[PDB]
């Protein structure tokens, strides 16, 4: 319903679209830290860990099945 | 026309003040604008006359053009203008249509009332609309008598008249009658014609 | 519609309305071609050579065909003058 | 065995003329933006040529006191690939009848499409003349010429029609719900619609007029089927 | 009860009398065998109800015309009153006379002979 | 507040255009509007037009032919330099075989075409096809 077109807005079109691209979720999920942090994995594609023992994980209910996982 | 043998002559205004075909209604639309000479006293319009014959004479010269004359169907639905679309159809072989119209008989190709006109004459825009929204389908011109309050949407070649009275009405189609046989040759110029206006006039149930 | 060789390569050229000089379309089923006659300024009788006219759907469904062909024939002597 | 097959009696008067060969092409037909009520007029002009093509199936029902009542939808695109091209769609209780009243329609609405060059006239039209957009309920479909030899860039569907149209050479984009395959196809036959509606300045040479063909051949009509 | 006819008996009696309307009369007795005989009605209690609203219709097309059938004796009074009549003569009087603002306009288009005038209260209603 | 003239001028030829209007009415008056309709009316997309003069801005009747499709203004007036004018000229205009773009050079107000022909870049001001 507005934006402003003059010739001198550079500053305002560039810290209004800084500003506004915090709302985006995979953007502040990438720039804030907190996902990093609460990454089991230290930002890596894999790890490697010990195997506590096996347990038995119960699907969701339009399904039926035990679908055995372990505890890494 | 801007010639002299087809200007109003002195007997055929003494016939449009006796029908009183100048005489509008109470309101004016704003396409109807440039045939009003001045609004009475009272609040009713005056048509001026001078502009009916000229949009007459171009509603005749359009039908003359057409070649087969069977194809220049006229439309009535009222009880005033049955008689004189019937009259108007004997005299020059049109094909006429009084009372109900039947939507569809333009546009469907199954009914047995389906014909393909190449004109269209209606004696009243606002109550022959079904007609009119038709011939908007199949590219079907139009000529249309128009009262002050008559809306020219799908209307071509509006004649400017008192619309509501039945010795207007008849009159006007009589007149129309009379300039297309003229100029087609036929009943030439300079001859009274045989047959008198009030053969198309509504019968009004009689005594 | 030419190239540079000079040739017309085109399907057909469609007709433009009289009264707006925008083209008619190929399904525009309100478009109409009304045909008006000539006389002969003597004895005010039909001989042959008549005028036509091309109004579009869209200026004839906004009721303006009417005080269209009226100026489309005062401009052309159907109408001279003073009507 | 036998023979003479004599279907086809007309029941309009441009089924009349063109029965009759009075009538020559179609394009005369869309100089005078007749509506074409029959199905034989099309496959008189073409027809050796027309090949059809159905973009999809698709089942639409009505809830009902003892049912959910099932009825199927066919669209189906038509045309020739020098210029000429149709899109139908008819919704019939069986497939086998719904693909075939939507050729009908398909056939009864063909429509030319103009062509154009993109930087210099060398012969043989290519591309559409100028940019072009159509529209069907939130599907907006925007067609732009393109060099030689580019082909049509363009989602498959689009890339149906187009083909059928004639054009060899279109840059395309759409900003829309195009999931939906009826407001697709209505909007790029829109688009292909518009294409010999648009003022051009090519376009500005005043118009010769020509006799109707209901007005030249007055005295057929009079009586040449009855 | 009933005793409401249905299309198929409504259709044949018009049709009935569209075609043999000299032979109808006005009682029933008679009726039914004129039908029995121009028609083929296969059962007799079809024939019974055709002939009794034949003669339901008859009695009404002796006073003024309905609006299902037409016949040749009702068309020629309609005919022979749409050709004109010595009740309507022409214009009633030929010596009709306007009002000013009229007189004005018929000055504009050269008109100098036979009218009058009049002028009202100067607005509706007083 | 009227801003800019030349945007409300030119948005009202062509509201004008879309109705089948023979003449238009278009205030106030300027020098660049002058400039940008002798443009437009040396190619032949509107006839002749003349100016009103009040004692004030001035007023002006355009006799519109059914030629014109769109015109337009581009709000803030850019820098243009014979570089950006095939990017311009690929977003603004409807082909390569018709168009214009108009441009405030220091030559004067003129098209691209002739731009190129007097190798000047300037100010762009509006377009029409
Ligand atoms: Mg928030
Ligand atoms: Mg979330
Ligand atoms: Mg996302
Ligand atoms: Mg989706």
């Amino acid at each position: 319903m507005g934006k402003c077109r003059g010739l001198r807005t550079a500053r305002k079109l560039r810290s209004h679209r800084r500003d506004q691209k915090w709302h985006d979720k995979q953007y502040k999920k990438a720039h804030l830290g907190t996902a990093l942090k609460a990454n089991p994995f230290g930002g890596a594609s894999h790890a490697k860990g010990i195997v506590l023992e096996k347990v038995g994980v119960e699907a969701k209910q339009p399904n039926s099945a035990i679908r055995k996982c372990v505890r890494v | 026309g801007a010639l002299d043998v087809l200007q109003m002559k002195e007997e055929d205004v003494l016939k449009f003040l006796a029908a009183g075909t100048h005489l509008g209604g109470t309101n004016l639309d704003f396409q109807m604008e440039q045939y009003i000479y001045k609004r009475k006293s009272d609040g009713i319009y005056i048509i001026n006359l001078k502009r009916t014959w000229e949009k007459l004479l171009l509603a005749a010269r359009a039908i003359v053009a057409i070649e087969n004359p069977a194809d220049v169907s006229v439309i009535s639905s009222r009880n005033t203008g049955q008689r004189a679309v019937l009259k108007f159809a004997a005299a020059t072989g049109a094909t006429p249509i009084a009372g109900r119209f039947t939507p569809g008989t333009f546009t469907n190709q199954i009914q047995a009332a389906f014909r393909e006109p190449r004109l269209l004459v209606v004696t009243d825009p606002r109550a022959d609309h079904q007609p009119l929204t038709e011939a908007s389908y199949v590219n079907l011109p139009t000529i249309a008598l128009c009262n002050t309050d008559s809306p020219l949407r799908y209307v071509d070649i509006a004649i400017p008249c008192n619309n509501k009275g039945a010795h207007s009405v008849g009159l006007m189609w009589w007149m129309l009658a009379r300039e297309v046989l003229r100029m087609r040759g036929t009943i030439s110029r300079e001859h009274p014609w045989e047959v008198m206006p009030d053969l198309y006039f509504y019968r009004d149930p009689e005594e | 519609m030419q190239n540079d060789a000079g040739e017309f390569v085109d399907l057909y050229v469609p007709r433009k309305c009289s009264a707006s000089n925008r083209i008619i379309g190929a399904k525009d089923h309100a478009s109409i071609q009304m045909n008006v006659a000539e006389v002969d300024k003597v004895t005010g009788r039909f001989n042959g050579q008549f005028k036509t006219y091309a109004i579009c759907g869209a200026i004839r469904r906004m009721g303006e065909s009417d005080d269209s062909i009226l100026r489309l024939a005062k401009a052309d002597g159907i109408v001279s003058k003073n009507f | 065995g036998k023979a003479e097959d004599k279907e086809w009696l007309p029941v309009t008067k441009l089924g009349r003329l063109v029965k009759d060969v009075k009538i020559k092409s179609l394009e005369e037909i869309y100089l005078f933006s007749l509506p074409i009520k029959e199905s034989e007029i099309i496959d008189f002009f073409l027809g050796a040529a027309l090949k059809d093509e159905v973009l999809k199936i698709m089942p639409v029902q009505k809830q009902t006191r003892a049912a959910q009542r099932t009825r199927f939808k066919a669209f189906v695109a038509i045309g020739d690939y020098n210029g000429h091209v149709g899109l139908g769609v008819k919704c019939s209780k069986e497939v086998a009848t719904a693909i075939r009243g939507a050729i009908i329609l398909a056939k009864l609405s063909i429509v030319p499409v103009r062509r154009g060059y993109w930087g210099n006239k060398i012969g043989k039209p290519h591309t559409v003349p100028c940019k072009v957009t159509g529209r069907c309920g939130s599907v907006l479909v925007h067609l732009i010429p393109a060099p030689r030899g580019t082909g049509i860039v363009s989602a498959p569907v689009p890339k149906k029609l187009l083909l059928m149209a004639g054009i060899d050479d279109c840059y395309t984009s759409a900003w829309s719900c195009t999931a939906t395959l009826g407001n697709f196809a209505k909007a790029t036959f829109d688009a292909i619609s518009k294409t010999y509606s648009y003022l051009t300045p090519d376009l500005w040479k005043e118009t010769v007029f020509t006799k109707s063909p209901y007005q030249e051949f007055t005295d057929h009509l009079v009586k040449t089927h009855t | 009860m009933g005793r409401v006819r249905t299309k198929t008996v409504k259709k044949a009696a018009r049709v009935i009398i569209e075609k043999y309307y000299t032979r109808l009369g006005n009682d029933f007795h008679t009726n039914k065998r004129v039908c029995e005989e121009i028609a083929i009605i296969p059962s007799k209690k079809l024939r019974n109800k055709i002939a009794g609203y034949v003669t339901h219709l008859m009695k009404r097309i002796q006073r003024g015309p309905v609006r299902g059938i037409s016949i040749k004796l009702q068309e020629e009074e309609r005919e022979r009153r749409d050709n004109y009549v010595p009740e309507v003569s022409a214009l009633d009087q030929e010596i009709i006379e306007v009002d000013p603002d009229t007189k004005e306009m018929l000055k504009l288009l050269d008109f100098g002979s036979l009218s009058n005038l009049q002028v009202t209260q100067p607005t509706v209603g007083m | 507040v009227r801003m800019n003239v030349l945007a409300d001028a030119l948005k009202s030829i062509n509201n004008a255009e879309k109705r089948g209007k023979r003449q238009v009415l278009i205030r106030p008056c300027s020098k660049v509007i002058v400039r940008f309709l002798t443009v437009m009316m040396k190619h032949g997309y509107i006839g002749e037009f003349e100016i009103i003069d009040d004692h004030r801005a001035g007023k002006i009747v355009v006799n519109l032919t059914g030629r014109l499709n769109k015109c337009g203004v581009i709000s803030p007036r850019f820098d243009v330099q014979l570089k950006d004018l095939e990017k311009w000229q690929n977003n603004l205009l409807p082909s390569r075989q018709f168009g214009f773009i108009v441009l405030t050079t220091s030559a004067g107000i003129m098209d691209h075409e002739e731009a190129r022909r007097k190798h000047t870049g300037g100010k762009i001001l509006g377009f029409f096809f």
